[PDB]
């Protein structure tokens, strides 16, 4: 649900998770990573406070 | 439409100066470029026009390495299991296909990189011809 | 699911295969097109398909592997792979190739390959170090291919006598001279049952070139291994694809060290459509032929050799002639002696109406002391010595009758002593 | 009213019918004008229409149900039937339909269709549960078509000859090879006549391609059955636009388990016809002729089969030689062996104006002993024996005379003993 999930999980579980194939895909990375972030990361303090 | 694309590369004047391959290869490099120019995000992408048979399909390549930035063209190099690639390097993709060609930026894109493109291969192909003869008194 | 066990069904199998899948009424469309919608409705489950396949490879770039229920042309089952798995691999054209394929994904329209299993039955490490083809030294033939049955029926004759008239080798370049309607149909099959039953490790290769239909379904119901055919629906393309298609295939199954024994008819036929593909040089002769139109046929024979380490490359090809056509007179001149096994069918003696019909003095093989021993040798230069003062019918009944009393060789071998 | 009841009547009757529903003079318009007013007149009291035609489509979507009166061409009685129908009954190309239709209604010109009643003379439910045609198996014949009408009048000879030279099966690839003005005219009408009599079951088909319009009618007024013709009145269309229509037909009626038996005549006018629409790929050999112009008779002389399961597909089409077009030479050419059965007739025996004149020792059938008993095929072999040293004209005149004294063929038989 929040992005914080979703930012410290890189894309190879995403292509395997079904309906994930290239519209979904190609959408979800560009309008995930031209917001200068991108997809797949290490962080710790997640989630704060929540 | 691709009678237009027919019409201009059997309406040059250095037909075989700049041949049909060459032709398609610049018209190539040129729709890339007007498809660039489309989106905001970056993406190289190839057209393969077909110059006898068919009509144009662009495509996208990734440009295979572990940076993430403007992911479009990114991709890891062991993205190889699902979508079929079984691949190292090299892993390009066919997802969008029938771009625009003929709308009044493509054109004058096109127009631009045709005259570049034409130029430098006959100033290349005039020096080659004569760096044969390199190391010789020539008139002029 | 595997790709193969829906190749092997008839189409009444795939009628009620479609009925278990829940299917729409699926009689009006291709044996091909019910393959591809069963196989979607297999993979909608969440399945992966087994496939096999043919390797082709065109100018641009990617590769088709063909089956046998289309003798090798397009198709909604063909498989497509790209440039980066022959670059990788080692593929090329002629390497059949057995893998896990997924139907075609968002956008796609035919088959991709997954993971590549066995290359030309080879795991891919020795299938990525093949000798080349050309690049090998070609040798004659000891292995002496027995023609005889031993049951001894009615039919086995057309085998036997070969083993006293034409002996066969491995690697052998033979090509038969005979006039339509003699009896070449029934000859193939019976050389294809006898090395089949004698010899049942060479992989059997049959190719049916310009025939019809009924001729194809009895020969791909009679002949003891896989078949290829080609009728004359489509124009010679699909004969030159078919004609590129097995001889790849041959190739690549003799570098891989096989025993490859293809039997062609006719090879006019095949001359006649290299003839139609190939645009005009601008140079024609006689006979309304071009003159390098010949260069495929030419190399489709010259494809027989015999390899130094092992394997084996056999083409018995079947001329037409006594047709009338000139142009046909002109191409069993151009194969007038390019190969080194000559089967000989007369006209004259098929309408006498007898079977079979062996011109024993224009039929030889050339340098046949290294295909068998020195006994059977002396005895082959016996019996030629005794059917040469005589004709031809009655030399024909001759060995029939002598043939007929006796079953076994060495039976009408020490009757000759 | 029927719209049969309209074609099976002349001319005569249709002004009569016009002068009942009290319309204008009528002698000026075509007949399928006449048709389309006297419907429109009894329908305007309220009524609707049968009607019955092959189904026809082009890549427009929709077809178009023609009538035998214009041997399926376009006119003013065709019934238009939108793509909806054909996706639902699973209509295709050659299903003559027959059912309930109507005048076209406001804004319309063509008549349309309302339901569906005999599909092939099948109703719809085993009609969309039809087994393809192409993905079918070929075979050969043992049912016998027997050639002798048994009454033994003085032109009855031309059908019981080929009783003893080329026997005639269900499914039967058969090419008759003449030169002009020899007799196979009335050979077909023979021919057509004996399998009428003989075989009453199977539906008769007769094909007269680029013809005079005398030998139209005339032939239209012989055969037992349907027939359809093609005059040299419009250009190679109309000529490939019936051969389409007719061989469809025939596909869907023996898909339908029909026995059809088509008469072709001449081939190479359909030759000719198919080189003339197909424009040329870049590639022509000698003769003008394109390469793979010829790939559609091709495909109309393979499309002769035997079904397994039942009904059969006999194609008998005439060729023409000695005609000096040497273009119609390489047609032949073409033609060389691609048929089972061969009938040659010769210029050089009807010169001496005895009739039939048959080539004996060149014609035969491929695979006969399959096609009769064996104690037939044995005195064949035998009148074949005896006929090969002889000639043609003597052996000619032994056959008639022996054929004149004696009516069934078990008395020549006999005789032959
Ligand atoms: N070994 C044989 N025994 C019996 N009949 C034979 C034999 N070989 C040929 N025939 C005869 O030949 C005929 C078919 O010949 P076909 O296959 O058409 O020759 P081709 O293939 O050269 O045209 C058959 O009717 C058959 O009776
Ligand atoms: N079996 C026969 N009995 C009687 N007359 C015949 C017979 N065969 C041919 N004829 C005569 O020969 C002529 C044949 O000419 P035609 O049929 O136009 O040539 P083609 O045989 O090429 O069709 C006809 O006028 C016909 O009267
Ligand atoms: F089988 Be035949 F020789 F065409
Ligand atoms: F009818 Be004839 F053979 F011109
Ligand atoms: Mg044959
Ligand atoms: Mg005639």
């Amino acid at each position: 649900h929040y992005i914080g999930d979703l930012v410290q999980r890189t894309e190879v579980e995403l292509l395997k998770t079904p309906n994930l194939g290239k519209k979904s895909l190609t959408e979800i990375k560009d309008v995930l990573a031209s917001r200068g972030l991108s997809l797949g990361m290490r962080l710790e303090n997640w989630p704060p406070a929540s | 439409m691709n009678k237009e694309i027919l019409a201009v590369v059997e309406a040059v004047s250095n037909e075989k100066a700049l041949p049909r391959e060459k032709i398609f290869e610049a018209l190539e490099s040129a729709l890339a470029t007007a498809t660039k120019k489309k989106y905001e995000q970056e993406i190289d992408v190839r057209v393969q026009i077909d110059r006898k048979s068919g009509d144009f399909d662009t495509f996208r390549r990734w440009l295979v390495v572990d940076e993430v930035t403007q992911p479009t063209k990114e991709i890891t190099l062991e993205a190889a299991r699902y979508e079929d690639e079984s691949l190292n390097l090299g892993d390009y993709v066919e997802d969008q296909i029938e771009s625009v060609t003929f709308d009044r930026i493509t054109t004058q894109t096109a127009k631009q990189v045709i005259v570049q493109k034409v130029r430098e291969a006959e100033r290349a192909m005039v020096v080659d011809q004569f760096r044969e003869h390199e190391g010789e008194i020539i008139t002029g | 699911m595997n790709l193969t066990e829906l190749k092997n069904t008839p189409v009444s199998e795939l009628i009620t295969l479609g009925e278990n899948m829940g299917l729409e009424n699926l009689a009006r469309m291709r044996k091909q097109d019910i393959i591809f919608a069963i196989l979607k409705q297999h993979a909608k489950s969440g399945e992966d398909i087994f496939g096999d396949g043919v390797l082709e490879i065109l100018q641009d770039g990617f590769g088709f592997l063909r089956s046998a229920d289309s003798s090798y042309l397009a198709g909604p089952d063909d498989i497509y792979v790209s440039p980066s798995q022959i670059r990788r691999f080692n593929l090329r054209t002629g390497d059949t190739i057995s893998g896990k394929i997924r139907p075609p994904k968002e956008g796609e329209r035919y088959f991709a390959l997954l993971k590549v299993n066995e290359v030309n039955f080879d795991k891919p490490e020795n299938a990525r170090n093949k000798i080349l083809f050309e690049n090998l030294t070609p040798l004659h033939a000891n292995s002496r291919l027995r023609m005889e049955r031993g049951n001894g029926s009615t039919e086995d004759l057309t085998a036997r006598v070969l083993d006293l008239a034409s002996p066969i080798g491995r690697g052998q370049r033979g090509l038969i001279v005979a006039p339509p309607k003699a009896g070449k149909t029934m000859l193939l099959q019976n050389i294809a049952q006898s090395i089949a039953y004698n010899h049942p490790d060479c992989v059997l290769m049959v190719l049916l070139i310009d025939e019809r239909p009924e001729e194809v379904t009895e020969m791909q119901r009679l002949v003891k291994g896989e078949v290829v055919a080609s009728t004359f629906d489509e124009p010679a393309s699909r004969h030159v694809q078919v004609a590129e298609m097995v001889i790849e295939k041959a190739k690549r199954l003799v570098e891989h060290k096989k025993d490859v024994i293809i039997l062609l008819d006719s090879i006019t036929r095949l001359a006649r459509a290299y003839n139609t593909v190939v645009p005009a040089s601008g140079k024609v002769l006689t006979g309304g032929v071009d003159a390098n139109a010949l260069h495929r046929p030419k190399r489709f024979f010259g494809a027989a050799r015999n390899v130094e380490e092992g394997g084996s490359l056999t083409i018995i090809a079947t001329a037409l002639i006594d047709t009338g056509s000139k142009m046909d007179e002109v191409i069993y001149e151009e194969f007038k002696g390019t190969g080194n096994m000559e089967l000989h069918l007369s006209r004259k003696i098929a309408e006498k109406r007898v079977f079979p019909a062996i011109d024993y003095n224009r039929s030889g093989t050339r340098k046949e002391e290294l295909l068998t021993t020195q006994e059977e040798l002396q005895k082959m230069w016996i019996l030629r010595k005794i059917i040469h003062p005589m004709g031809e019918i009655d030399a024909m009944e001759f060995l029939i009758n002598k043939l007929a009393m006796t079953k076994t060789n060495d039976d009408f071998f020490e009757m000759m002593k």
